[PDB]
């Protein structure tokens, strides 16, 4: 039941195949959603590329998705060979659990859920598919997601794409370009790592 | 926590939400309402074309088999010709469930020439009493109404409301709150409507009504000059 690990890098470039199978993945991208923001994005077509399908043979795909990001994480998900077959809404909540105020007033974050291949022994409908939790920061997802995925598949080795160094988690392995540098334990990673990064520059 | 909760007591986390000078809004709208109109029809066997004149807003609210733990099927839904009688500048609300209708009412919208700009979730509440499609990863506590708009902020993208008991297939009367806050025409069709759904300010067609008392020049008449344009958050005009 490995400790926290991860990877600074840019995840357009790696070579992903170092890092084995996973029963769970996890992205929060920055989507380009047409809309001027504080941070970078990834263009739709660097979406669309990341080569997300050598990362599983059997298991699921947690996608946050927002705004065209909706149209598009769904496209992505598809074109990475998954089915969509769950969606978690998340409710923004204050401190005394009242939510937080476009047509509309935006109330909720999306995360879509993909299967690939023949899961078998995950414990399905033990949570349900609402999250309600305090912003403790703006562009962080809740931290309950790990748990209600933790409960899906108990002990299994899990990665997120475009986490932050809070969301290192045990059983994680977390990659994005905020992180600082590289913490890898798992030998088999570590050996793949030294054999096609022998510099380590990625 | 209330996942960790949920997972020991049964108590959704929608459960714990608490609290979940408009009526000035809300007058206007009710003088502005045209009287109720309906219509039964077999909506499959029914040249929709008959619905006249275009539609600034549609309610659309097929029957999924979903909803009983004649249906329609997303195949039957996508097969209806709702471009036909939507003003080219117009506005759809679809109830889509909480299964491939997410994915396929989305389909639907971009078949009739539609571009969804909001995602309305109807949170269900479980609080007087702490079922599985054979593909759910978790527990269906939701059902999601896409919005679509073609051409060209008072309320949230939530509804929460306690889960009506089984084979109760209403959804909240609060969507036609937020469709009429948003004031965008008084030509409003809600299709799959039912006897208890019928309202000022509508146009109800479905296969239950009981009643019909739908004639398309009368209804016309409600919106000739000088009253074409209004929004219906607006006075009707002196005569
Ligand atoms: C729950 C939500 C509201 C939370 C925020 N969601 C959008 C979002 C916003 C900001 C954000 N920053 C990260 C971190 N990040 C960004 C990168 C990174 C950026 C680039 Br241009 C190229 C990269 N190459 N390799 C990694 C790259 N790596 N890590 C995730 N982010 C996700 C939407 C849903």
């Amino acid at each position: 039941l490995f400790p926290p690990q991860w990877i600074c890098c840019d995840i357009r470039y790696l070579d992903v195949s170092i890092l084995g199978k996973f029963a769970v993945v996890m992205a929060d991208p920055p989507w380009d959603i047409h809309m001027e923001l504080p941070y970078g994005t990834l263009t739709d077509d660097e979406m669309r590329r990341l080569n997300i399908p050598v990362l599983q043979d059997d298991g699921f795909l947690f996608l946050w998705v927002t705004g065209r990001a909706m149209e598009l994480g769904r496209e992505c998900l598809n074109l990475w060979g998954y089915e969509r077959v769950d969606e978690i809404i998340w409710v923004k909540t204050n401190q005394l659990q009242r939510i937080i105020r476009h047509w509309l007033n935006h109330g909720k974050e999306h995360c879509l859920v993909g299967v690939k291949g023949n899961p078998q022994g995950f414990n399905q409908g033990l949570d349900c598919d609402v999250i309600v939790a305090e912003v403790r920061s703006t562009s962080h997802k809740p931290d309950e997601i790990y748990g209600m995925i933790e409960r899906l598949s108990p002990g299994t080795r899990k990665i997120e794409l475009f986490g932050r160094p809070h969301n290192v988690q045990p059983n994680w392995i977390t990659l994005g370009n905020q992180l600082d540098g590289i913490h890898l334990l798992d030998p088999d990673v570590v050996a793949r790592f030294k054999q096609r990064y022998p510099d380590g520059i990625i | 926590d209330y996942c960790q909760h949920f997972v020991d007591t049964g108590h959704r986390p929608q459960n714990f939400i608490r609290d979940v000078l408009i009526r000035l809004k809300d007058e206007l709208i009710a003088k502005s309402n045209t009287p109720p109109m309906y219509l039964q029809a077999d909506i499959e066997a029914f040249d929709i074309r008959e619905l006249t004149p275009k539609f600034d807003v549609i309610l659309l609210e097929p029957p999924l088999e979903e909803y009983y733990r004649k249906c329609w099927t997303w195949d039957d839904i996508m097969k209806l010709e709702i471009d036909e009688i939507a003003a080219p500048r117009s506005f759809i609300f679809l109830w889509c469930g909480s299964g491939e209708g997410l994915d396929l009412g989305r389909v639907c919208l971009r078949k009739w020439g539609y571009r969804r700009c909001e995602d309305i979730c109807w949170i269900k509440t479980n609080k007087n009493n702490p079922t599985l499609d054979p593909k759910a990863v978790f527990q269906r506590t939701k059902e999601h109404c896409l919005m679509g708009i073609k051409g060209t902020n008072v309320d949230i993208d939530l509804i929460i409301t306690e889960e009506p008991e089984i084979g109760n297939i209403e959804k909240p009367v609060e969507i036609f709150h937020i469709i009429e806050h948003f004031c965008l025409g008084r030509r409003r069709l809600h299709l799959f409507g039912r006897d208890s759904t019928i309202r000022p300010g509508w146009l109800t067609v479905g296969p239950t009504l009981t009643n019909s008392n739908y004639n398309a020049e009368t209804y016309a008449s409600y919106f000739s000059a000088p009253n074409s344009y209004l929004t219906g958050c607006t006075e009707e005009i002196e005569r």
